[PDB]
């Protein structure tokens, strides 16, 4: 995998070029903003439970038929695999947000998966509904302004965000 | 590639688990060094020529014959020298990532993992590199704990060497 | 999924034979109950909607705070009441299932494997299914072998839910 | 797998409903019959050797070039492992016998078996002709009306027969 | 398929390496009886037509009942007898094989390996081959080394028949 | 695998025939010159380091490109990945010489090996141009006439070079 660092230096070496003054600064001024790219992590992660129940309770009741009688997330056994997806999903998506690189998502958590879900017959289009939901409980965790210095995380969140918006494209 | 986020990760994801307050403490750790290693990077880019000669003609004192003696593996050559300075640049160029990286993982990946087959295979002496790499270290004209970081990354260049 | 017959067939295909007179004899014995477990199972569906109701009526009873409290897990609503009769109606259902295949294989598969994960995530306390539980093995009016059949399935459900 | 019990279960499941009196009525009625069910994968059972035996014979007489120079169950390892497929196609057919339900020779035998044996270069339709010649050794030895109790054993024959037209057209 | 080239081949490869001296000096080994080899193997080829008739006459001289009872599996009949002739062509013929091949292989894998599954399946007794192959051992007429790997792979196949 | 006795037999049993007269002559021919063989086998063995050092070096000559930055063999890891690789392919050859046959070559080293570079992006086209190199250098080291008994070995020297040419064709 990359973190933010090692992808900036694995561009530059495909060049023979050393890592620019531009580039350089890009990453200094990440350094910068670091506590809260951790909180967001530490937010997140110490709220894992509760992100991933309440999401399933919005998606199911955008979507009962799915766990209905018939349903792909009907029966305790199917059920139990949903919400131990959307943990695993999650997961993936706190180890992006702490490198600051999707490629750890990518390469052990996306790819290969709509190819998975499809053999398998899992309704892709609602695991991305179901990471949307997670999406939202997760920004709203992380974004929350009590308990903490008072600042910016605008940039930040839009990154968390991307992440959730990957995996929901990978599937849906 | 190994830094100190990607290891804290790779321990997490192989025991199945979201990452501790430890890995965490990690992070901050390493975004603590960053910026004055940041900054050395920058300082390695702007003498990269100047060092890269420097550092060649340093070897060809040490090692008079690897300028006299014919061959492809010597610098008695136009195209001998050339190919000289650029592996210098190369050693030079990736333990400057390895600055921006916060380890040794551009190092392992980019130059280590394979050297002594390369360095065979080219009939290429690892003691030439070794001095190379010591004029490196004497003249980046770096201070503070970007110089010990620096000189960390040589030296661990050198070991691989010898 | 779990029934004697499935068993043997199981044992007897990880060891690369064909089925032995013991075997056999598993099926006489599967088939010797069959016709009075079938028999239950219809009662079972002919009483499900008036011992779901009972059942929850009963659960509603020993646990009063689960009509008055409010939250998306408790019976305070007319939402959360169908919610928890159609709960009681799959351990119903599945039960009667049980009864049909001779053995508790739909029980493992279609309810208790992930059992504790759901109720967990949910917020949902496995001793009010206990209680449904406990109602609806009063009253299924079922007698003969029948009756310990239904009730090794319903004690197994309890016991899961422990 | 499934067996007849679990395969109307699994159908009820599916729709959220109980059993209905008539499929139960169905089973009892196969419960009435199972006597003769069991006969039916003892016999076979029992005669495992001898059908193949005779419907490898029969097949050879049929197709000489199988085992002419150059055929495909030419070599005793090639005719050892032509024999060997037979045995484990009947044995296969044996479990579905005793269980009611074809689920077990379709999911641990029959599928990937075309696929398997074209990357091989075994003739499919050879195998095929096999398992037709297994199945007239096989329901005339189970259904041999000396040293058993006088009945009849026809609807129970025809499913014997099913499971081997269903093993010929997975091949062939 | 088991020569002494391919034994060495196969050594060398499973060990990730080249072939040493000594898999070469096995090659000279094989090189060095080869062609005295291909002349027997020639002079059965000749032969093997009258061969097989005498060692299938043999086999019906010892073995009377072969001749007389009838069903399948016995040369009672112009089918028979011919299905019987054809068997010890066979092995005639993969023994023919064995001193091109300088070694067994041909006998392993096209005749050996699954031998005792085809004789039981197909009632044939192992006893009638291995006096065919005694008749072929006395009858093939040939002398030096030629002789002595010839009866080492007639020997082998009776081996594998008791 | 097959050797060059073991391949004339396959042929022969598929049409149930003995050897001819002429593919034993045939065979034996190539018994009375199996010397001037096992000292090609010998010499590209004992020199094996050597050839692949100078093909590699002939082929970034030719091909600079490969080995700069962005190259497929730049960084160490890569360019030792590529003589390991050059190195796996004159070891099958040497064994499809010994053996006299391609038989090993092909089974265990290049069938699959086209769809596995393209995989990787590996450039079968230059692996393809590094097997040329390396069977020119091969060749002169196998044929010196220096340090042994003189004689014509024309034919065997057209035999190795039509393996390391298959090799070339199954990637390039
Ligand atoms: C946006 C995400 C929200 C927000 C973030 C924010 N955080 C800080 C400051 C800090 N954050 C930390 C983080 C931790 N300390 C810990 O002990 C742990 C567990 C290991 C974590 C994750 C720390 C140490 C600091 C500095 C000390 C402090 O608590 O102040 C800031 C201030 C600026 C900065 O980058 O330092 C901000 C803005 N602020 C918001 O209002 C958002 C809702
Ligand atoms: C059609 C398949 C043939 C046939 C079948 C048939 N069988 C029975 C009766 C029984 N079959 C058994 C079976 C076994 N007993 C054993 O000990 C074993 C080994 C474990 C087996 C497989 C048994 C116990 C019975 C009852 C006792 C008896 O032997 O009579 C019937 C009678 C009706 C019934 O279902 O019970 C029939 C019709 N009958 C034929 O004529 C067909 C050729
Ligand atoms: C073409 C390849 C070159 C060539 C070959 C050639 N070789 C010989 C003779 C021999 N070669 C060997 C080989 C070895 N002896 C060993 O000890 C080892 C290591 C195990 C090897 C590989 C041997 C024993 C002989 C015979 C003894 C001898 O050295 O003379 C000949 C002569 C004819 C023959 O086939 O015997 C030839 C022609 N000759 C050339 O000029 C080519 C450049
Ligand atoms: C919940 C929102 C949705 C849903 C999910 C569901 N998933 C499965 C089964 C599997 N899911 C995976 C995915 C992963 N495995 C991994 O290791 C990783 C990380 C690399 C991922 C992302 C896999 C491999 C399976 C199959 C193996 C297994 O079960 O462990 C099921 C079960 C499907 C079945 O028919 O059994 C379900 C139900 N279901 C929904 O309806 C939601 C939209
Ligand atoms: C300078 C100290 C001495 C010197 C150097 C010299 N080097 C080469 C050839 C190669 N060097 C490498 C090294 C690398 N490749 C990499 O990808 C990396 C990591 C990024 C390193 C460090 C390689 C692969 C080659 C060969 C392939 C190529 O041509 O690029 C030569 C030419 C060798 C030859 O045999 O042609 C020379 C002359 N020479 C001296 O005498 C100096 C003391
Ligand atoms: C009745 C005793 C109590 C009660 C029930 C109640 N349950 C839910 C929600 C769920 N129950 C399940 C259970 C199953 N799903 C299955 O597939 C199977 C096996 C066939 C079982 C047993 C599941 C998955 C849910 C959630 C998904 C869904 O909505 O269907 C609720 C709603 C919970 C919520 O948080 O919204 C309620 C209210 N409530 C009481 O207070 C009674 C004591
Ligand atoms: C005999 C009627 C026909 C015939 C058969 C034949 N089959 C093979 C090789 C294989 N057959 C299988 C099939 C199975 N393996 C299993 O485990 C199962 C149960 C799940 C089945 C149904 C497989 C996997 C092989 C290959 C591996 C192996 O040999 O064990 C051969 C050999 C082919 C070869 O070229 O070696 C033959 C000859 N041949 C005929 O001509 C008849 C029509
Ligand atoms: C002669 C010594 C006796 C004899 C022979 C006889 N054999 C058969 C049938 C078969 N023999 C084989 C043997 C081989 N198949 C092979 O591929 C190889 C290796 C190349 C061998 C050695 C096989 C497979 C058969 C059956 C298939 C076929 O028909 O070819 C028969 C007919 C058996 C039957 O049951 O129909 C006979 C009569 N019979 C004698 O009585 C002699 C003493
Ligand atoms: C050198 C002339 C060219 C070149 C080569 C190159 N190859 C690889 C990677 C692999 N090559 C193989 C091939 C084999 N593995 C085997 O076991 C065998 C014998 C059966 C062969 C022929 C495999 C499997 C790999 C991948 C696994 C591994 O690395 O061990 C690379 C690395 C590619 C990468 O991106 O990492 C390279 C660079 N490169 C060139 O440019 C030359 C044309």
């Amino acid at each position: 995998m990359l973190d933010a660092f090692t992808k900036v230096v694995s561009q530059a070496d495909t060049r023979g070029a050393y890592v620019s003054d531009a580039e350089v600064d890009a990453l200094k001024a990440m350094v910068a903003d670091a506590n809260k790219r951790i909180d967001a992590v530490n937010r997140i992660t110490g709220n894992a439970s509760t992100i991933v129940a309440n999401a399933a309770r919005a998606l199911f009741a955008d979507q009962p038929q799915l766990c209905a009688p018939g349903g792909n997330a009907y029966t305790s056994r199917r059920m139990a695999a949903c919400l131990r997806d959307m943990e695993i999903i999650l997961r993936y998506v706190t180890y992006a947000v702490y490198t600051g690189d999707a490629s750890v998502l990518n390469d052990r958590c996306l790819n290969g998966l709509r190819e998975t879900y499809s053999a398998l017959g899992v309704p892709g289009g609602s695991v991305a509904a179901g990471v949307q939901k997670m999406k939202e409980a997760a920004i709203e965790i992380a974004n929350d302004p009590k308990g903490i210095t008072q600042g910016d995380c605008s940039n930040l969140m839009a990154e968390i965000g991307s992440y959730f918006d990957l995996a929901s494209s990978a599937v849906g | 590639m190994q830094t100190p986020l990607i290891e804290a990760v790779s321990s997490a994801d192989s025991q199945g688990r979201f990452l501790s307050s430890t890995e965490l403490q990690v992070a901050f750790g390493r975004f603590r060094q960053a910026a004055a290693s940041l900054d050395a990077a920058k300082t390695l880019n702007s003498k990269a020529d100047s060092l890269a000669d420097g550092a060649a003609n340093a070897v060809y004192q040490k090692f008079p014959y690897t300028t006299q003696m014919t061959g492809s593996n010597y610098a008695s050559t136009p195209e001998g020298k050339a190919k000289c300075v650029r592996d210098i640049g190369y050693y030079l160029r990736i333990i400057s990532y390895c600055l921006i990286a916060g380890g040794t993982g551009p190092l392992d990946d980019y130059l280590i993992n394979g050297l002594a087959e390369i360095n065979r295979t080219f009939d290429l002496s690892p003691s030439w590199y070794v001095e190379a790499l010591k004029h490196i270290k004497a003249n980046h004209g770096l201070s503070g704990d970007s110089a010990v970081e620096a000189n960390s990354y040589i030296d661990y260049a050198i070991n691989a060497l010898s």
